């Protein structure tokens, strides 16, 4: 389950992903993917960046350091 | 015929069938409760009686 | 509990082309309280950060003024609001001697949710019991 969310970050590729857009293709258990990203934050792969777009939403992206304006 | 049957048997036998057979065939159709958070805390109903 | 389940069965319904989903909850888990409510907001909606908007619009209004239009909107939605609810939320929390807060900023975080119509979010801080109720009503459209 932790590998398909890697490709979905790679589906975003450059900007990042919001956590309820995960359910557009996954629609898995809402709490299993809730605590998976907390351990994935502890995995030191993904990070919680803030939205260049409309704010106040949890944007996650791997260590690319690549936002826009 | 009417001695051991009666005239309200179509109400009485059906309700006796429900509380003696069909209560089991409802519990067995959905026996288990599956907790999605921590999929180990299950809950199942063994049988039923009124 | 059972009475909390009843007052939550009150606040979740749907009429012809509107769907209102809201509830109340009470749990123990003005400078220090600014972080104490954004955790409630984060746990209430685990897809938006609420550490961002720190100097928000907490309109520290009277609770009687709040329950006034909170009752008026239940008249306005064909509900005929049942009075025992306001004792039940009293009976767990001692509604009289407590202060009310309200997250109502300029642009709330539900305007981007499709089908959003309006909200009514109530915080009720308690001091002696530390019992904060998160009374929220989200009217949507489907």
């Amino acid at each position: 389950e932790e590998a398909l969310v890697y490709s979905y970050i790679e589906a975003s590729g450059r900007e990042g992903i919001w956590s309820k857009t995960i359910k557009a293709r996954t629609n898995l258990h809402q709490h299993v993917v809730l605590k998976c990203l907390k351990s994935l934050e502890s995995q030191r792969y993904v990070k919680s960046v803030k939205s260049v777009k409309f704010p106040t939403r949890k944007i996650y992206m791997l260590y690319s350091l690549q936002p826009s304006v | 015929f009417l001695k051991v049957k009666g005239l309200v048997k179509q109400h009485l036998d059906s309700f006796n069938y429900f509380v003696d057979t069909d209560l089991k065939k409802i519990i067995k159709a959905n026996q288990l409760i599956l907790s999605d958070v921590d999929p180990e805390f299950y809950l199942k109903y063994v049988d039923i009686r009124v | 509990e059972l009475d909390i389940e009843r007052v939550n069965q009150t606040l979740n319904f749907e009429t012809n082309d509107c769907k209102i989903v809201g509830s109340c909850d009470i749990f123990t888990t003005s400078r220090k309280i600014f972080a104490y409510l954004i955790a409630i907001l984060n746990a209430s909606y685990p897809d938006h950060d609420f550490s961002s908007v720190e100097p928000t619009d907490f309109v520290k209004t009277s609770l009687k003024t709040f329950i006034s239009k909170f009752e008026n909107t239940l008249y306005s939605l064909g509900r005929q609001p049942e009075e025992w609810v306001w004792e039940v939320i009293n009976s767990h929390m001692t509604l009289s001697d407590c202060v009310l807060f309200q997250y109502s900023p300029s642009n709330s975080f539900l305007e981007d949710e499709p089908g959003y119509l309006w909200n009514l979010i109530g915080f009720l801080y308690n001091r002696k019991r530390k019992r904060v109720a998160y009374l929220y009503l989200i009217c949507s459209r489907l």
